[PDB]
DNA sequence: TGCCGAGGCCGCTCAATTGGTCGTAGACAGCTCTAGCACCGCTTAAACGCACGTACGCGCTGTCCCCCGCGTTTTAACCGCCAAGGGGATTACTCCCTAGTCTCCAGGCACGTGTCAGATATATACATCCTGTGCATGTACTCGGGATATTG
DNA sequence: CAATATCCCGAGTACATGCACAGGATGTATATATCTGACACGTGCCTGGAGACTAGGGAGTAATCCCCTTGGCGGTTAAAACGCGGGGGACAGCGCGTACGTGCGTTTAAGCGGTGCTAGAGCTGTCTACGACCAATTGAGCGGCCTCGGCA
C-alpha cells in the first residue's frame, strides 16, 4: 500500500530538522497516521473548490485556498 | 525587506532568496505575529538544538 | 574507529536544520495524494504544481509537530520521543480529541 | 475607631447566645 | 434543539436553561466541531475526573 | 485521606456560578483599561461579558495544564506545566 | 488604581482550578496564574477600547468587548453578536 | 497434660447521599396588541448567467538509470524501576475584612432627532503606464584539493 | 596522538535577471450629483456615586506525611556501520480540458401600492423552579458473644 512509501528514514529526516535526537520504533507507524489524516482534511476542501467550478483538475490555487481555509496558509504559490 | 540587511549582506551573497525572509521574519518579533498564519515555501527553519540533547 | 551513539544524531540535526530541501521522495508522495483523492472524486487530474504545494505544506506540518513533540519528551525527563508524546502535543493543540 | 469592631463583636455575642438558647431548647423533645 | 430538550427531559424539568445547551453543543461529536469557537455564557462545564487521580 | 480535595471537584463541576468575586474583578478591569485611555465608563454588561470569558479561558487552561502533570507521572500541577501548555498552544 | 490584581485571592484561583479537574496545586501556581490573567485582560480590553474610540463613545459597551473577543478566535455567546 | 490465648462470627451509632414534600416568587408563556412597516404582488427595463467548436496547453505516458532504501547485529546507555527522606502541600480551626445589598441621588453621555454638503459616484475623452515580449552576463552553483577543528 | 569530518578557496559553469521594447487598457481629468452623514440640537438613563450592615470569605496558623524527589536500580534496545535491492530519476509523444469567444435569454433590481406580521407593550397572570426542610439508605467501625493451636 502506497502510504508505506513514507519510508522510515524520511520520517527520521523530518524529525531531525525538528531537532529530536532519538526515535522510538513506535513513532514510524504512528506518524503516518497524522500525515494521512492531514492530507485527508485538505484534499476534501481542494476537491470541493474544484467541483464548485466544474473543472476536473486540481490546481495549485485550489490547494492554496484549502490550506488558507484551515489556518495553515502558504506564501509561495499565489496569495 | 530592509531587515534582510541583517541577512543577505551578512552571508556575502547578492539576490534575496526564499531561505531568507525565513531566517528573519521568524526571528524579529514585533513581526512574526503578522505572519504566523504563513509558511514560506522553500524556506526551511532556524537552527536550534535544545540544551538537554547536546552532550553534557 | 567508530563514534559514540549520540554523535551522529547531533551531526544530522546540524545538517537537516541548515538545508531547506524537500525530505520525502517525490513519486512516493505523489502516489499517496492520488490514492487519498480518488476516494472522494473518481478520475481526477492534478496540475504538476498542485502536488508540490501539498508537499511543501505537509513537510512544514510534520516538522512543526515534531518540534512541539520534543518539548513534551524533554519535559518528561526523557530525550527519546514515543507515541505517548505526540498524543499529548496533538491534544493540547486541539486536533484529535 | 474601636467601637465598630467592639459593637460588631457584641452583636456576635447576642447572636451566639440566641443560638445557645435555641440549640439548648432542641433538647426538650 | 432535538437533542437538547432530549436532555432537559432527563433532568426532569420543563424549560431549557442554559447548561442544557453546553451538555449537547459540547457533547455531540459533530456539534463539538461546528461550535469550537463558542463559550456558552453561564453554560458551566462537562463533568469529568481524570481516571488516574481516583485512588485504589 | 486525600478525599475532600476530590469532593470539591464534584461540587464545582456541577455548579455554573462565576467563581471570582465580582467587585475585585471589576476594579482590576478598570485598572487595566486606564493605560489605554483615561476616564472610560464601563457599561454594566461589558464587565460581566469580560468575566464570563476570563473564567472560561482560565478553566480551559487548567484542563489543558493537568494533562501535562499526568504526562510527567505527577499529580501536582506546577508552573512548568502552565508554561508547557501555553508554549505548545502558541500563546 | 493601586494593586488590584491581588484581588484575585488565592482561594478563587483554587476554585477555578477545582472546576478544571486538578487535585494538587503547588504554591507557585498562584503568582503564575495572576500573570496569565493580566496578560489576557490587556490583550482583549485594548481591542475593546479601539472599537470604542472608533465610535467616539466614552462608555465601553458589551458589543465592543464581544467584537474584541470575536476576532481572537474566542467568540462568546450570551451578550449578542 | 493442663490452661489460655489467640481466634473467628454477629447487634449499636454515626455520617454521607437520595430521594421526598412545602410553600412562594418572580419570570414565562401568551394576549392583545394596532402599530407599522416591512413582505408581498405587480409591472418595468433593465445584467449577467449560461450551453455551446476549436486552438492548443499541458496532464499524462513508455522508456532507461541509479541512491536511498532495506537488512543485520553490537552495543550502548536510555529508560524504566523501587525505596527512602523531607518537606511543603494540606487540613482544620478562629479572627477578621469586605463582598455584596439597597437606597438615595445626579448629571454624563449615550441616546435621540433636524438639516441638508461636501462628499464620492458616474460619463466621456484620453494619454500613459504598465504588461508581455524579447534579450546579454553575472552569479551562484557544483566540483576538487588542502587546511583547520574535534572526536575518541 | 589518529582519524573522519567540516570548512574554505579557486575554476569552470547555464541561465536568470535585469533590461529595452511595442503597445494597450485604464487611470486620469472635468463636470455633475445627491445624498451620506456631519453636525448640530436636545432627551432621558445609567453609570456612577455614596451608606449601613451582615455573613461569607479570606487570611492566618498548626500539624504533618504525602507526594515529590533522589539514588541506585536492572534490562533492553535506537544507534552505528555495514552490507545490499530495487527504485526514484531522466526522455519521447496524445489528446483531452481549459480556456475563450458567441450568442446564448433567466432573473434581479426598482419602483409601484397594499396590508398583515412582528415585536414591544402588560402586571398580563400565575406557578416552574427555587429554596427549605424532612426522611432513607448504605457503610463502617466498635462492642460483644462464641473453636481452636501452641504451651505447662
Amino acid at each position: 500500500d502506497n502510504i508505506q512509501g513514507i519510508t522510515k528514514p524520511a520520517i527520521r529526516r523530518l524529525a531531525r530538522r525538528g531537532g529530536v535526537k532519538r526515535i522510538s520504533g513506535l513513532i514510524y507507524e504512528e506518524t503516518r497516521g497524522v500525515l494521512k489524516v492531514f492530507l485527508e482534511n485538505v484534499i476534501r476542501d481542494a476537491v470541493t473548490y474544484t467541483e464548485h467550478a466544474k473543472r476536473k483538475t486540481v490546481t495549485a490555487m485550489d490547494v492554496v485556498y484549502a490550506l488558507k481555509r484551515q489556518g495553515r496558509t502558504l506564501y509561495g504559490f499565489g496569495g | 525587506v530592509l531587515e534582510l540587511a541583517g541577512n543577505a549582506s551578512k552571508d556575502l551573497k547578492v539576490k534575496r532568496i526564499t531561505p531568507r525572509h525565513l531566517q528573519l521574519a521568524i526571528r524579529g518579533d514585533e513581526e512574526l505575529d503578522s505572519l504566523i498564519k504563513a509558511t514560506i515555501a522553500g524556506g526551511g527553519v532556524i537552527p536550534h538544538i535544545h540544551k538537554s540533547l547536546i552532550g553534557k | 574507529h567508530r563514534y559514540r551513539p549520540g554523535t551522529v544524531a547531533l551531526r544530522e540535526i546540524r545538517r537537516y536544520q541548515k538545508s531547506t530541501e524537500l525530505l520525502i521522495r517525490k513519486l512516493p508522495f505523489q502516489r499517496l495524494v492520488r490514492e487519498i483523492a480518488q476516494d472522494f472524486k473518481t478520475d481526477l487530474r492534478f496540475q504538476s504544481s498542485a502536488v508540490m504545494a501539498l508537499q511543501e505544506a505537509c513537510e512544514a506540518y510534520l516538522v512543526g509537530l515534531f518540534e512541539d513533540t520534543n518539548l513534551c519528551a524533554i519535559h518528561a525527563k526523557r530525550v527519546t520521543i514515543m507515541p505517548k508524546d505526540i498524543q499529548l502535543a496533538r491534544r493540547i493543540r486541539g486536533e484529535r480529541a | 475607631l474601636t467601637e465598630e469592631m467592639l459593637l460588631k463583636r457584641e452583636e456576635r455575642a447576642r447572636k451566639r447566645r440566641l443560638q445557645a438558647a435555641r440549640r439548648a431548647e432542641e433538647h426538650k423533645n | 434543539v432535538l437533542e437538547l430538550a432530549g436532555n432537559a427531559s432527563k433532568d426532569l424539568k420543563v424549560k431549557r436553561i442554559t447548561p442544557r445547551h453546553l451538555q449537547l453543543a459540547i457533547r455531540g461529536d459533530e456539534e463539538l466541531d461546528s461550535l469550537i469557537k463558542a463559550t456558552i455564557a453561564g453554560g458551566g462545564v462537562l463533568p469529568h475526573i481524570h481516571k488516574s487521580l481516583i485512588g485504589k
